[PDB]
C-alpha cells in the first residue's frame, strides 16, 4: 500500500474511510495479512502442503 | 571510576527506574479500565466547564437576591467591539467552546480490542 | 528411512547451530561487563563450550585492543547462512515460498 | 534594534491625524479600535518608507551595474 | 472491482515486465488450438492457487 | 582533563547523534501509534534524519569511527559531552541488538499478534531512552542509565589512556 499513509490513527469523531475500509486498517486477519512483508526471511509441489500440515494445523483442512 | 567534577549534577539510576516503570504502568492502566483493583485512572477531578457553570449559577443567584440584574461571566473572554461579523465579536468564548471534546478527552480508545 | 533421518539430522544441526549462536551472543554481551567472576559455575560452562572455538582464532585479530572480539559472530552468522545456501528477488508474481525458513 | 527600529517606526499625533483624515473621512478619537490601528500602521509605514528613501537610498545608488547571474 | 485493485497496488516493475510470452506444451505418452502453457505446477496459475490456499489456512 | 560544562554547539551535535537510534528503530512506530494516537508526531519527525543517515551504506560506520577516534579519546573536550556521545553510541548498539533479535524470531511466533507487541515494545523502549537522555543533554547534566552508564565511564577512562 506504498502510495498512501496506510494506517489509521484517528481521534474523537473524525474518522474518514474511502476505499481503505475500517476492517482493512484495524481489524483482524485483514489488517494482519496486509502487513505480511514484515515477516519475510529477507519444493513448491510437495513441501508446501507438508509444512502447512505440520506447522499450522487446523481440522477444517487437515482432519 | 572517575564520574565527573561533582559540581555538575548527576541524576541517579532510581530516577530513570521510576520513570521507566511509571510510563509503562500508566500506559497499561489507560488500556484496561475497570481492572485497577476494580477501578480506573483519571487525570482530573472536575470538568472546568462544570466548575464554571456552578460558579456562574451561584454568582447570578446571589446577584438576583441582592436586587440587581445578573451577569454571566464568559470563559475565554468578553466581546470585541467590531462591526463586521458576529463570529469576530464573540471570538474568545467561541474559541473556548469549540475546544470542548479534546479538552474532555481521552485521545486513546476507551475500550479494549484484541488484534 | 533416509529422508526422515536426513530431515531429522538437518533439524538437529540447525538447532545446535542456533544454540551456539546464542552462546556466542552471550559471550559478547557479557564481555561488556568487566567485574564478572568468570570462575563461578554458570560462567565456567559457557566459557567451556566456547573455549575451543575462540581458542581457534586468537591469532588472526592482532592484539590491537585486548577488550573484545565480535569476529565469531559474523563468522557463524555467515556460516549458518551458507548452510541455508550451500544445501531483491524478481518473480513473475508474488511467491509464497519465501515465507518459509 | 527594537528600540532603534521603534525610533524610526513610531509616529507622533500629527501623522496619526494625517493618516486618519485621508484614509477615513473622520478625525481621530471617533473610530473603532480596529480602524485606529490601520491609521497608526499607515503612519508608521510612511515613516519607514521615507527614512529608507532619504537616508539609506540617497547614497547607495551610484550605479555599479554588474553581477548578473 | 478491477478499478479498486488497480488503485491499491501496482507492480512497480524496475526490471522490465514480470509477464512474458507464453510457451505451448505438447503431450508425450475443435477449430481452435487451446493454450497448454499452464499445464505445469511451476507456472503463474499454480502460484496464484497456492497463494490463495496458504491465505485460507 | 577538561571539567567544564557543556555549551550549546556540543548540545546540538549530541542531539543529532541521539537521533541516530530513533532512525534505526523508526520502522516499528506504527505498532505503537495505532494504540496511542497522541504520539502520532513521532511518525513524521525523523524523515530527513533517515535520509541523511542513509546517503551511503558506509555512513554510520564512518560516524562511529569518527566520533570514537575524534571526540571520546580527545581529552581537551569537556567530559560530559564525551559522556553524551558515548551514550548515543551505546543506545545505537542496544537498538542493533534488538534488530538482531527480531530477525531471528521463529515462524510460529511471527504469525501471531505477539510479533506486534514485540514491535511496539522495541520502538517504545528506544524512544523512552532517547527522550530521557535528550532531556538531560539539553539541561547539561549527567544521566545514569542502569547497566549502561558504568560501561560508558569505563570506556571514557579507557579511551583516554588509549595512547600510552
Ligand atoms: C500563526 C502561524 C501558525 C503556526 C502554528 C505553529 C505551530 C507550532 C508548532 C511548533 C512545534 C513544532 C516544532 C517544529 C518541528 C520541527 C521539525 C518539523 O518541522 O517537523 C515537521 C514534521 C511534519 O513532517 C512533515 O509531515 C508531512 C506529512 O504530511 C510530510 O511527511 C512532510 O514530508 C514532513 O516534513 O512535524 C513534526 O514532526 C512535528 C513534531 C512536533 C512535536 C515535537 C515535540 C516537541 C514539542 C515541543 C516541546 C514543548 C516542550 C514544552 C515547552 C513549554 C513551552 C510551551
Amino acid at each position: 500500500l506504498i502510495k498512501y499513509q496506510a494506517f489509521d490513527a484517528s481521534t474523537y469523531d473524525q474518522g474518514v474511510y474511502d476505499f481503505l475500509t475500517i476492517e482493512d486498517l484495524n481489524y483482524g486477519f485483514d489488517r494482519f495479512w496486509l502487513r505480511r512483508k514484515m515477516r519475510n526471511h529477507q519444493g513448491p509441489r510437495v513441501e508446501f502442503f507438508r509444512i502447512l500440515f505440520e506447522q499450522f494445523y487446523h481440522p477444517n483442512f487437515h482432519d | 571510576v572517575y564520574k565527573g567534577p561533582a559540581s555538575i549534577p548527576h541524576a541517579s539510576a532510581e530516577v530513570f527506574g521510576a520513570f521507566f516503570l511509571a510510563t509503562n504502568t500508566a500506559l497499561l492502566a489507560h488500556m484496561f479500565p475497570g481492572k485497577l483493583f476494580g477501578s480506573e485512572l483519571h487525570v482530573r477531578k472536575w470538568d472546568p466547564d462544570y466548575l464554571a457553570s456552578c460558579c456562574n449559577e451561584q454568582g447570578m443567584r446571589r446577584e438576583a437576591l441582592s436586587g440587581k440584574k445578573p451577569n454571566l461571566w464568559l470563559l475565554g473572554g468578553g466581546p470585541r467591539l467590531v462591526n463586521d461579523s458576529w463570529e469576530r465579536m464573540w471570538w474568545n468564548n467561541l474559541h473556548w467552546k469549540r475546544w470542548k471534546v479534546p479538552r474532555t478527552g481521552p485521545a486513546f480508545p476507551q475500550d479494549m480490542y484484541w488484534q | 528411512l533416509t529422508s526422515v533421518y536426513a530431515r531429522t539430522f538437518e533439524r538437529a544441526a540447525f538447532g545446535f547451530a542456533k544454540m551456539y549462536l546464542f552462546c556466542l551472543f552471550m559471550r559478547v554481551l557479557l564481555s561488556w561487563f568487566p567485574s564478572i567472576d568468570w570462575n563461578s559455575q554458570p560462567w565456567a560452562f559457557l566459557r567451556l563450550i566456547t573455549e575451543p572455538y575462540l581458542q581457534i582464532y586468537r591469532g588472526i585479530l592482532p592484539p590491537l585492543f585486548g577488550q573484545l572480539d565480535f569476529t565469531p559472530l559474523f563468522g557463524f552468522l555467515i556460516l549458518q547462512d551458507v548452510v541455508e545456501l550451500m544445501s531483491s528477488m524478481f518473480w513473475t508474481t508474488t511467491d509464497i515460498m519465501c515465507y518459509f525458513d | 534594534t527594537v528600540a532603534a527600529g521603534a525610533a524610526i517606526v513610531v509616529p507622533s499625533g500629527k501623522q496619526v491625524e494625517a493618516a486618519s483624515l485621508d484614509i477615513y473621512g473622520r478625525p481621530p478619537s471617533q473610530l473603532l479600535p480596529n480602524e485606529r490601528r490601520a491609521a497608526e500602521f499607515a503612519a508608521g509605514h510612511r515613516r519607514w518608507k521615507g527614512f529608507v528613501d532619504n537616508s539609506i537610498y540617497s547614497w547607495t545608488r551610484t550605479l555599479p551595474g554588474h553581477d548578473n547571474p | 472491482t478491477l478499478r479498486w485493485r488497480k488503485t491499491l497496488y501496482v507492480a512497480s516493475l524496475r526490471r522490465g515486465f514480470r509477464k512474458k510470452s507464453r510457451k505451448q506444451r505438447i503431450l508425450v505418452m475443435s477449430l481452435i488450438t487451446k493454450p497448454t502453457h499452464s499445464y505445469t505446477v511451476l507456472g503463474k496459475r499454480a502460484s496464484r492457487y497456492r497463494h490463495q490456499i496458504y491465505k485460507d489456512v | 582533563r577538561n571539567e567544564g560544562p557543556m555549551t550549546w554547539p556540543w548540545k546540538l551535535m549530541c542531539a543529532i547523534l541521539y537521533m541516530l537510534p530513533w532512525v534505526d528503530v523508526t520502522e516499528k512506530t506504527v505498532y505503537f501509534v495505532e494504540r496511542f494516537p497522541a504520539f502520532v508526531w513521532t511518525e513524521y519527525f525523523s524523515e530527513p534524519f533517515e535520509h541523511w543517515y542513509n546517503i551511503h551504506e558506509y555512513a554510520p560506520l564512518f560516524i562511529f569511527f569518527a566520533t570514537y577516534l575524534g571526540i571520546v579519546r580527545n581529552k581537551k573536550i569537556p567530559h560530559v559531552a564525551r559522556y553524551h556521545v558515548m551514550m548515543g553510541v551505546m543506545l545505537d548498539i542496544v537498538a542493533m541488538i534488538l534488530i538482531v533479535t527480531e530477525e531471528n524470531l521463529p515462524t510460529g511466533v511471527l504469525w501471531t499478534p505477539w510479533s506486534d507487541l514485540f514491535y511496539a515494545l522495541m520502538f517504545w523502549f528506544i524512544f523512552l531512552l532517547v527522550i530521557y537522555c535528550l532531556f538531560f543533554c539539553f539541561l547539561g547534566w549527567y544521566c545514569e542509565i542502569p547497566l549502561i552508564s558504568e560501561g560508558v565511564y569505563l570506556q571514557i577512562e579507557q579511551a583516554e589512556q588509549l595512547g600510552q
